[PDB]
RNA sequence: AAACUCCAGUUGACACAAAAUAGACUACGAAAGUGGCUUUAACAUAUCUGAACACACAAUAGCUAAGACCCAAACUGGGAUUAGAUACCCCACUAUGCUUAGCCCUAAACCUCAACAGUUAAAUCAACAAAACUGCUCGCCAGAACACUACGAGCCACAGCUUAAAACUCAAA
């Protein structure tokens, strides 16, 4: 078959599935990477929070947290709590522009979850609030 | 040189542009290859590196060099060979990295010198025991009044 | 009498008790020892001073004390072997004082020539003799060459003409050796305008002399202030117990660097007034330390009131830094 | 407010995750989102964003005009057809 | 480090704040200015020129009063950094940026190009900027510095703004 990187359309029945499940019911890989930390959490498609982690709460701490290999071991520690609930197939939906937020990915690809497809939802905001004034650096 | 540097820019943008249509190979259109880099002199084109899919990607297009090079002439034909360069970060630190897991290790103040001044004052001890400068536009020449002399 | 700055701050800090090891590596008048002593009896002291008239004050406080105070006369260097000896040689010192500068009897003596408001021999030698092979000033200013004595107050004295003030010397040294302080003070104006004698103002914002920081170089120098007072150091952590209180006062800025960047373990070759933007474009640079050894008793150096200030504007610009072994 | 896991939303090919990221990343660069967080991470001040827009669209314009300068000019970069003289 | 730890992530509800992409457009307005949507009202003059002061405007900052307050933020406090203070960095927070009604009347308010009309022929033209000019009108300048000053006068302005000297000094600027 052709293969559209779309996402299927909820409401309109899809022949795609994930162990016999749909794209709806996937759950859902929330990724935040900031500057100084990466977060992950998994939820069900009924916003059931399923596994959380951290790179502080994976031990590291400081700068430490914002290396990459950080979030790779959150990643790891995210599949991993999240596996022993049963999830298989995740949807990666990533913020930020963290030196982790790819390799929370690789992590969670390490940890044994499947992804299926990866969803940007970096909060860009049209024209709203003020941010802080240039570093003078 | 600004003109090389445009030369550079197109050669980027056109193999980009081969790059991500599935025109020029199926092979190639897949791996989805992004370029960090392209350098004229022969022509350098850097990577970004993502290791087995690494080495997929290289023998690919090493494979395709020859095709890439020619859908290039068809275009800026005069187009010198194409060398690809993997970037794999620090390319040292992966062939050392490499090379390492290879490899074989067996069983398992004062800012001054004190010293030389002391004895400096030990030797001496033991022999013991402005003005207006002329402007260089006033200066007088007198080859005239040799002149009007004779 | 000048008054031991803060030495109330010092006596704090320290925290003197019964039956505890506190060594003064800088006894000299003594004032933050007879304070210390006037806190407690019966701490055992250690009055170490490289002036042997600061050796005799020693003495005679162990005249008043007979073994509770305990002289020794000699340099930092010597300070290690001579605690080995003396009978605290697995350290576990519980208290450690550092003062620095110049002794007030050092200073008032005009036989050492320490000030150059009175004439002497340009000595400037803490030592009274017990080395007469250690050099004087006067042979230091009459031996250095040109670039030698401009590194020497470039870096010590920390002076801005130091490639005028060192030829003016070495141009004066020509004509007679300089074996005078007050002639040495007169060489040293001469390399400048009068008016120039007095337009450098101290800290406190009051004209000094212009020779001053020069006298300074040379005092250090001539002591090997630098050297000395990082060997003290090392030798008073190595003997210093494990949560000991060690207190030191710092008159300038390169002692007071050096005290500070020992206590945090900073390189002492880093940079000097480095400020963030510094900082991070070294750290850009470097983007392609040690494990903490102490804990401060105060994060922020202490510094004299106003009132201590006109008392003894001498210790004005004396800063104290308190610290724990760990 | 919106439906989700429509925008920014990229499938998964054949497990293929690197690839769907670059995918996502190019289209975000493409429609200038990426630079948009970068400027948005501090504040640039109105004057200096009218001088940084003057200045690319100035840049642009020159890099179009040199580009189309030497298109056309390669056209006589061939072999000398009267070598020789 | 401090700070917070009813802190963070997800979901939902949720603004008197600010107006991605369009915009690689070059539009509107006298200038300052104006880039979310809708609606209403609305963008002077059938010859030009015409004011430090008349008439009316005039960014930002600022003042007075009453509200709003997400965020940003002088000042301040704390933390770092520093020999040290301040500053650069981090955090918290205020005036302030916002609304209403007054005031203040400043700018590198700069297309550093006065307005209107005409010309592309001569010599094109000190240089650079931005091709060179002509007709006409108003404003302005007459060495530098003293001086975006002093005095006088005017002003809701009171550490203010507008107008604006002279003496001494120099042979340059
Ligand atoms: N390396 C060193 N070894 C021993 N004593 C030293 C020394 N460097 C300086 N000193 C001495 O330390 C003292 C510095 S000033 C003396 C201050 C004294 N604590 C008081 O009662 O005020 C002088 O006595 C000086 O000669
Ligand atoms: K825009
Ligand atoms: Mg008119
Ligand atoms: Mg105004
Ligand atoms: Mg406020
Ligand atoms: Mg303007
Ligand atoms: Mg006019």
């Amino acid at each position: 078959t052709k293969f559209s990187i779309y996402p299927p359309i909820p409401g309109e029945e899809s022949s795609l599935r994930w162990a016999g499940k749909k794209f709806e019911e996937i759950p859902i890989a929330h990724i935040k990477a900031s500057h100084n930390n990466t977060q992950i959490q998994v939820v069900s498609a009924s916003n059931e929070p399923l596994a959380f982690a951290s790179c502080g709460t994976e031990g590291f701490r400081n700068a430490k947290k914002g290396t990459g290999i950080a979030a790779q071991t959150a990643g790891i520690a995210a599949a991993a709590r999240a596996k022993q609930k049963g999830v298989i197939h995740i949807r990666v939906v990533v913020k930020g522009l963290g030196p982790g937020r790819l390799s929370a990915m690789h992590g969670l690809i390490m940890g044994g979850l499947e992804v299926i497809s990866i969803t940007d939802n970096t909060p860009i905001p049209h024209n709203g609030c003020r941010p802080r004034k240039a570093r003078k650096l | 040189h600004a003109r090389l540097r445009a030369l550079n820019g197109l050669l980027y943008k056109a193999l980009t542009d081969l790059l991500c249509t599935p025109e020029v190979s199926q092979e190639l259109y897949d791996l989805n290859v992004e370029l960090s880099k392209v350098s004229l002199t022969a022509c350098r084109a850097y990577w970004k590196t993502t290791a087995e899919q690494n080495a997929h990607m290289e023998a690919v297009l090493q494979r395709s060099a020859a095709h890439m090079r020619h859908l290039l002439m068809s275009q800026l034909r005069n187009v010198p060979p194409i060398v690809f360069v993997q970037d794999k970060g620090n390319a040292a630190l992966a062939e050392l990295d490499q090379l390492l897991a290879v490899a074989d290790f067996g069983p398992r103040l004062c800012g001054i010198d004190h010293e030389a001044l002391n004895k400096q004052i030990m030797e001496y001890k033991r022999r013991k025991d402005g003005r207006k400068r002329a402007k260089p536009r006033l200066e007088q020449d007198s080859s005239l009044k040799s002149y009007l002399s004779g | 009498l000048h008054i031991p700055v803060m030495v109330d701050e010092v006596v704090h800090c320290l925290s003197p008790q019964k039956g505890q090891i506190f060594l003064d590596m800088t006894f000299g008048s003594g004032g933050h020892t007879k304070a210390i002593l006037q806190k407690e009896s019966d701490i055992v002291l250690y009055a170490l001073d490289r002036d042997p008239t600061a050796y005799a004050l020693a003495e005679h406080l162990s005249e008043l004390y007979p073994k509770q105070i305990r002289a020794m006369l000699g340099q930092f260097s010597q300070a290690e072997a001579l605690l080995m000896k003396a009978g605290v040689q697995p350290g576990t010192f519980d208290g450690v004082l550092m003062d620095l500068g110049c002794s007030s009897m050092q200073l008032d003596t005009p036989e050492r020539g320490f000030s150059l408001r009175k004439d002497g021999p340009l000595d400037m030698r803490m030592d009274g003799g017990r080395y007469p092979d250690m050099p004087t000033a006067a042979d230091v200013v009459n031996a250095l060459d040109q670039q030698a004595l401009a590194s020497i107050l470039r870096t010590y004295g920390e002076e801005k003409h130091a490639k005028k003030i060192a030829s003016a010397i070495v141009q004066a040294r020509s004509i007679y050796p300089i074996t005078r302080t007050q002639q040495l003070a007169s060489i040293v104006a001469g390399a400048f305008p009068p008016s120039a004698i007095y337009t450098r103002k101290d800290l406190l914002q009051r004209s000094t002399h212009i020779a001053t920081k020069t006298f300074q170089a040379l005092r250090i120098f001539v002591n090997n202030e630098l050297n000395e007072l990082y060997t003290g150091l090392k030798t008073a952590q190595k003997f210093l117990r494990p949560g000991g209180r060690l207190v030191a006062l710092s008159f300038h800025s390169l002692e007071d660097r050096i005290v500070k960047r020992f206590l945090l373990g900073i390189s002492m070759t880093e940079r000097f007034n480095l400020s963030v933007r510094q900082q991070v474009m070294k750290t850009s640079q470097l983007g392609s330390r040690a494990p903490l050894m102490w804990e401060l008793i105060h994060k922020k150096v202490l510094s004299p009131q106003d009132q201590d200030v006109q008392d003894n504007p001498r210790g004005r610009s004396a800063k104290l830094r308190a610290a724990i072994k760990l | 407010k919106h439906l989700k896991f429509i925008a920014r939303t990229v499938m998964v090919q054949e497990g293929n995750v690197e690839s769907a990221y670059r995918t996502l990343n190019r289209i975000l660069t493409m429609d200038g989102l990426i630079e948009d967080i970068k400027h948005r991470r501090y504040y640039e001040k109105p004057c200096r964003r009218r001088q940084r827009e003057s200045y690319e669209r100035c840049r642009r314009i020159y890099n179009m005009e040199m580009a189309r300068k030497i298109n056309f000019l390669m056209r006589k970069n061939r072999a000398d057809p009267w070598q020789g003289c």
